[PDB]
């Protein structure tokens, strides 16, 4: 019953971004880095969600993962660490 | 009763979702296999089961996740291999609107019975 915003949201490995809105209810959407790719099944999609307890609002943390572009990983190989 | 493939009840759930999918607004690029090689249908019809999950994720609705749910299990009933085959992430990304009509492809593919 104020004008509830949402923090930045938590990183995600080898994702970034740009949040157009900070307002309750905006979905944003995490971007896999250059060279990483959305892994299958997994949903890039973050919501500004409020805890309907204590008046705060967060990010819903996606499911995403960022995996290893798998063109990449055949066709310009390279160690770990 | 008689005995009708799995994969038709399969298509009728892809209708369901993609009527259901049309009042909202779910705007993720999925991997799509518009052009599945036989050899690799398997594996194709495992990414797009993959893939139907982050539109029920996404949708949080209970219709299409219900519907999603449904699909997944007579997919699953029907199948349970392949070698040279992409994988997932290495396919286009389409919209949901092209996404769901290779589903339909592929899933034809599978009733002959393939």
């Amino acid at each position: 019953a104020i004008s509830i915003t949402c923090p930045p949201p938590m990183s995600v490995e080898h994702a970034d971004i740009w949040v157009k809105s900070y307002s309750l209810y905006s979905r944003e959407r995490y971007i896999c880095n250059s060279g990483f790719k959305r892994k299958a099944g997994t949903s890039s999609l973050t919501e500004c969600v409020l805890n309907k307890a204590t008046n705060v609002a967060h990010w819903t943390t996606p499911s995403l993962k960022c995996i290893r572009d798998p063109a990449l990983v055949h066709q310009r190989p390279a160690p770990p660490s | 009763a008689m005995a009708i493939s799995n994969w038709v009840n399969v298509i009728s759930d892809l209708k369901k979702i993609e009527d259901l999918i049309q009042s909202m607004h779910i705007d993720a690029t999925l991997y799509t296999e518009s052009d599945v090689h036989p050899s690799c249908k398997v594996t194709a019809m495992k990414c797009f089961l993959l893939e139907l999950q982050v539109i029920s994720l996404e949708s949080g609705d209970a219709s299409i996740h219900d519907t999603v749910e449904n699909l997944i299990i007579l997919a699953n009933n029907s199948l349970s291999t392949e070698s040279g085959c992409k994988e997932c992430e290495e396919l286009e990304e389409k919209n949901i609107k092209e996404f769901l009509q290779s589903f339909v492809h592929i899933v034809q593919m599978f009733i002959n019975t393939s």
